[PDB]
């Protein structure tokens, strides 16, 4: 219970609508106890007093309590919910988007550790059932606590033994069922919020694939691994069903104990008279009333197992300290840029070979410059260090002469462009999709952008305010990969690193893009990956790399010459 | 919202109950027996009551009624632990039904129709939408008799105690059932859009979730948490507006359930005095008539505020049905599912006369087809990009609906079995992605129960035995999530692995050798050289200098396919190839 402390304190946010919530809580049990309290005692003092009676008794301040506890039972209650559903669901929505805005800073490395499906229940489902925390835990026994000491108290003054049997047996109920329920539904609770989560990545992960997995007719075994958890989660359920009806039965047995026994001992005597008469139904009727004040205090704690659960799953996420840090200092972005490296070596967590080994280039301002190398080579290593996505180790990065961890992370965004290797689309609107770079560009740069990149057909019909990505439109490969380019071209920054961009691009189409970036591209420094040989005459430095390391290092022309590993890849 | 609608939602909400009827049934007899049975306690309080305050009855005389007041206790806390657990069983038996029926129609779907949502719209579709139908189930369907049979008792147990106590209680009722109408009738479109913002936001999140590479790239952080805090104020304002609906009705319940209560203490409470004098047969009015009719009171009431706590129940499950019925009605690929296969596993033969490819919002993809690959043929796809050259390779694996012709071994593809002629197919496509959990699980996708013999083949031909020394498992190294343990080139070759390790009749190559250098791509191109050489092949492909063994060459632009021939023909006589062939 000690995970939920975090959370227990988000009540100083909303603290008065929260706490309102709870006077109105026992405010409205009070009404609903005295409500029927009274009719009980109302009834049985006039029917003793008898017509003979009717000047001696007061009848008139009994019917304004009962009309008065009628409108405060229906009022109170209305409001309670108001104002707690209110506060309650203003803090899970601070939470929902507390808890999104620790993703991104944990993006390359960090939310590798987590399943998408899984990180995705901890936003959306787990978040919500914390609701639990704060409608149902702290209201239900604050106020139960408080209606059993009026009623004792209250009682008290008539008889002693009475109200401290009924008082007694209320406070017991109250302090030692609810434990009991907790734990016998925190292993339940558990498996629930375990079993919900798994079944939510594995769905969302068979849906993903069901190219690859209806082809390959894995689709069926797949949803049997599927459909094999949703048997175990409809089993924790149903556990946690027969919980709530065996809750539910105690407590109509408890409080029919409490009237057996108000009927039986208050008809000795109360208060000391051999016939108490119409204070028999004062009691009897209170035992009969008050037990409504108990009904959601076991289920208060039966559930917690499941919200401590919850509650673990998004203290976890948003305890996860990000690897890269940014200084906070303000930078200006400088509008040439020429990067150097010393000897940058990198390891993958929870790997023991090196993807980079003292790689060092130095690259002038205003240079293009091609990276070859086979697969797996590390060249997406490389291009991912230039952009801060891990710390090198035994390395060093500059920027302008100047270490590129003392660089603001607005400022690192605002001088490097990336074009990577795997192309996401957004499921936003086209429109959308081009303003991640340059927000604040116009329709008409934006429709210009996408004639010049060769995606003039998708300004048609809707064009920009089109809807692309999932629920919308698919680009094919070709498309994606001119979007990419067209993001990049939007960016204009002085460093420009282009992950193999002509990548699924004809012949004709490369050529244009080809041309199109060495125009946009002049005066800018650009180190593009290729695993294609055209063109690379232009580029003023070639860099082959192999198994993280930079074998060959030189112009087009000299590196021919010499007939290194590059000559194999030109002819062979 | 449209009423005709909700008509139609709820009658398919009914329609998944039957499976359920006979638990719907005991719990409609058991709750009319707790009805019976706190009428019996009412009975016994309300005479040991009167006994004790009136008669002064010493409480050992009083044995009997003790005795019974006690089994009617125990008897009723049985009762209500039994209807409970049948309640929830007949819940989850309709809504396990419901979601394979869903997950039934998802998988016949394909990923073209799963494109219609964001996946993590399909998310909140399976677990929250049918999750939220269990209390008009469980709990709403019971309570309609319930809420007019278990009053009516009250009410037969109260007319031969005081006719006018009767009245109070059935004075109040009429109104019951209107305000429940009148506040609930936009309860079932609230729901609606609260799951819609619910699909939205959480679509929207897994959206950006897989691609927050891109957002880190373009320090899109401040921007995307105002596009989430938008998406969750949505939800936030959607949830509250079913939430004051259920507190409005359960407050204007619970104002004429205590109003009658007050009404029958006040009535009880001057007639005893004198005060009233009417409502009674010619005899005074006793204690045993108004402290049953007292306890009653709010037990007559309860299972008329039941039935409007779950009159908002069945409101959540309207506006829940409501997705789910639209994607249950939407067609899919082919309007009917087939039922003829080919039993020859010899390569097939494709045919296409006129064949129009279009996407599930009817846009055509490829023009008219007209082409036609013999047994045993390969063909190779050239052309343009976006001249949609991969959408008659989606078109032939049956994930996108033609109006054409397209004929396989002379059958038409959608009167195909979809399982049968799935296993005569094997392909590599444009950006594979990995759902296996490890590398070995990946490439035994076809079948786990290989070989290592043949295991060791796929991943020599397909060039990935080279790297797996640097994998700290080996084979059985996990993938990651969309296979980022891997690199690009990497993953590709791990999918060259699963098209290579099964035998088929028709070979697909979206584009076999993406992402791959120039040394790399000669050695897997050597296994798919061989492999294409085994079966009917159909390759997309943009290098043009390698192929000049393939039986056919096909060159589209703008959907249609324009040259036809081999390498030899169309290189020299001009046209689109030798101009695609010259840069
Ligand atoms: N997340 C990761 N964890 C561990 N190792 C990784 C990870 N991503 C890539 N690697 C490994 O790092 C090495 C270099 O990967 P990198 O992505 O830099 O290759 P690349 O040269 O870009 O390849 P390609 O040309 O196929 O795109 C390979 O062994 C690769 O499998
Ligand atoms: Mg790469």
């Amino acid at each position: 219970m000690r995970a939920l402390l975090p959370y227990l304190a988000l009540y100083k946010r909303h603290k008065w609508m929260l706490s309102l919530g709870i006077v109105l809580a026992i405010v409205t049990l009070l009404a609903s106890i005295g409500l029927l309290t009274l009719s009980g005692w109302f009834l049985s003092a006039s029917a003793v007093a008898g017509v003979a009676g009717l000047y001696s008794f007061n009848y008139m301040l009994p019917a304004a309590g009962v009309r008065g506890a009628a409108i405060t039972r229906t009022a109170g209650r209305y409001f309670e919910r108001l104002v707690s559903h209110d506060a309650t669901f203003r803090v899970l929505q601070h939470l929902r988007i507390y808890t999104f805005s620790k993703l991104l800073p944990l993006s390359p490395a960090g939310l590798a550790r987590y399943r998408q499906g899984e990180l995705l229940n901890r936003v959306v489902a787990d978040v919500d059932t914390l609701d639990h925390l704060y409608l149902r835990v702290i209201s239900p026994l604050v106020g139960a606590f408080v209606v059993i000491m009026v009623v004792t108290i209250g009682l008290s003054f008539l008889d002693f033994t009475l109200a401290f049997t009924l008082g007694g047996i209320m406070l017991l109920t109250l302090f030692l069922m609810p434990p009991l329920f907790y734990r016998a539904g925190k292993s339940t609770g558990q498996n629930l919020t375990h079993l919900r989560g798994q079944y939510r990545q594995q769905l969302t992960a068979w849906l993903q694939g069901q190219a690859e997995l209806t082809i390959f007719g894995a689709s069926d075994r797949y949803r049997t691994q599927l459909e094999n958890t949703e048997i175990q989660w409809l089993e924790a359920q149903r556990r946690q069903s027969e919980l709530t009806a065996l809750s539910q039965a105690i407590m109509l047995l408890i409080g029919a104990l409490a009237v057996i026994l108000m009927l039986w001992m208050a008809s000795g005597g109360v208060g000391g008279n051999a016939q108490p008469g119409a204070l028999i139904a004062l009691f009897v009727f209170c035992a009969l009333a008050a037990f409504e004040a108990l009904a959601p205090v076991t289920g208060a704690f039966q559930h917690l197992g499941q919200v401590i659960a919850s509650a673990v799953r998004i203290s976890d996420l948003t305890d996860q300290k990000p690897e890269v840090t940014f200084p906070d200092t303000q930078t200006r972005v400088a509008d040439r840029v020429s990067l150097t490296l010393r000897d940058v070596q990198f390891t993958y967590p929870e790997q023991s070979q090196q993807a980079l080994k003292g790689i060092s280039l130095q690259v002038n301002a205003g240079e293009h410059i091609a990276i070859l190398g086979r697969t797996g080579c590390g060249k997406s290593t490389l291009l991912q260090q230039l952009t801060r996505a891990w710390d090198p180790q035994q390395g060093e990065i500059l920027l302008n002469d100047s270490p590129i961890a003392s660089l603001n992370e607005a400022a690192l965004r605002q001088t490097i462009s990336v074009v990577p290797q795997r192309v996401h689309l957004f499921s936003a609107t086209l429109r959308d999709n081009l303003l991640l770079a340059s927000p604040g560009s116009s329709d008409e740069a934006l429709s210009e952008i996408l004639r010049r990149v060769g995606l003039e057909k998708l300004l048609e019909d809707a064009g920009l305010n089109s809807w692309l990505g999932e629920g919308g439109r698919q680009l094919s490969g070709g498309e994606l990969r001119r979007l990419a380019i067209a993001r990049a071209l939007l960016h204009d920054a002085p460093l420009v690193l282009l992950d193999q961009p002509t990548e699924g691009l004809d012949a004709t189409t490369e050529s244009q893009i080809l041309e199109l970036l060495a125009e946009m591209m002049r005066e800018k420094t650009v180190l593009m990956v290729t695993h294609r040989l055209r063109g690379l005459s232009r580029f003023q430095q070639i860099i082959v790399m192999d198994n993280g390391q930079i074998i060959e290092q030189g112009t087009h022309a000299e590196l021919l010459a010499r007939q290194g590993r590059y000559y194999q890849f030109k002819q062979g | 919202m449209n009423k005709s609608r909700q008509k139609e939602l709820t009658r398919w909400l009914k329609q998944q109950s039957v499976i359920s009827q006979r638990w719907l049934n005991i719990s409609r007899l058991l709750g009319f027996v707790s009805g019976i049975l706190i009428i019996a306690q009412a009975w016994f309080m309300a005479r040991i009551l009167q006994h004790m305050i009136m008669e002064n009855i010493p409480r050992e005389a009083l044995l009997l009624p003790f005795t019974l007041l006690v089994l009617t206790f125990v008897l009723r806390a049985w009762v209500v632990w039994l209807r409970e657990r049948v309640g929830y069983h007949a819940g989850q038996h309709i809504r396990f039904a419901i979601r394979r029926q869903v997950l039934d129609r998802l998988q016949q779907a394909g990923p073209a129709w799963i494109q219609g949502k964001p996946a993590g719209s399909w998310a909140t579709l399976v677990l929250e939408q049918i999750d939220d139908m269990h209390d008009y189930y469980a709990r709403y369907l019971p309570q309609m008799a319930l809420a007019v049979s278990v009053p009516l008792l009250i009410v037969v147990a109260i007319f031969p105690s005081n006719w006018a106590a009767a009245l109070i209680l059935l004075g109040t009722a009429p109104l019951i059932p209107l305000f429940m109408a009148l506040v609930g009738m936009g309860a079932a479109d609230a729901n609606r859009r609260n799951f819609l913002a619910l699909a939205r936001l959480s679509g929207h999140f897994l959206d950006r979730l897989r691609g927050m590479e891109t957002l880190r790239i373009f320090g899109r952080g401040e921007a995307e948490i105002e596009s989430i805090r938008s998406a969750s104020e949505d939800f936030r304002q959607r949830t509250m507006e079913v939430l004051r609906l259920a507190f409005l009705s359960s407050g204007i319940l619970e104002f004429f359930t205590s109003l009658s209560i007050a009404l029958v203490a006040v009535y009880f409470g001057f007639s005893y005095l004198g005060e009233l004098d009417f409502g009674h047969y010619d005899t005074g009015v006793t204690l045993a008539a108004g402290f049953l009719a007292l306890i009653l009171a709010p037990e007559f009431f309860q299972p008329l505020r039941d039935l409007g706590t779950f009159y908002h129940a069945k409101a959540q499950a309207v506006g829940a049905a409501d997705s789910l019925k639209t994607f249950m009605e939407t067609p899919l690929a082919h309007p009917q599912r087939g039922e003829a296969e080919l039993a020859s596993t010899d390569p097939v033969t494709i045919e296409a006369e006129e064949l129009f490819i279009t996407s599930p919002e009817g846009k055509t993809l490829a023009g008219p087809l007209n082409f036609t690959l013999p047994a045993g043929q390969r063909a190779v796809l050239v052309g343009r990009s976006g001249s949609g050259k991969s959408s008659l390779l989606n078109a032939l694996s049956g994930f996108l609906s033609y109006q054409g012709s397209l004929r396989i071994n002379g059958i038409e593809l959608r009167d195909l079995s979809p399982e049968s002629w799935r296993k005569h197919l094997s392909w590599v496509g444009q950006n594979p992605q990995l759902p296996a959990a490890t590398l070995r699980d990946n490439v035994l996708l076809a079948r786990p129960d290989a070989s290592e013999q043949e295991l060791q083949a796929a991943l020599d031909n397909a060039w990935v035995s080279e790297f797996l020394p640097l994998l700290p498992q080996g084979v059985d190294t996990p993938v990651g999530d969309q296979a980022a343990r891997l690199s690009v080139g990497q993953a590709q070759r791990v999918a060259v692995a699963r098209a290579l390790l099964n035998p088929c009749s028709l070979l697909l190559l979206d584009e076999p050798a993406a992402s791959l250098d120039a040394h790399s791509e000669q050695r897997v191109m050597e296994a798919l050289n061989a492999a294409s050489l085994r079966q009917t092949t159909l390759m997309v492909t943009h290098q043009l200098e390698d192929l000049a063994d393939w039986d056919v060459i096909w060159v589209m632009q703008d959907g249609r396919i324009i040259e036809q021939g081999r390498y030899a023909e169309l290189s020299v006589a001009g046209g689109p190839f030798a101009t695609l062939l010259a840069h």
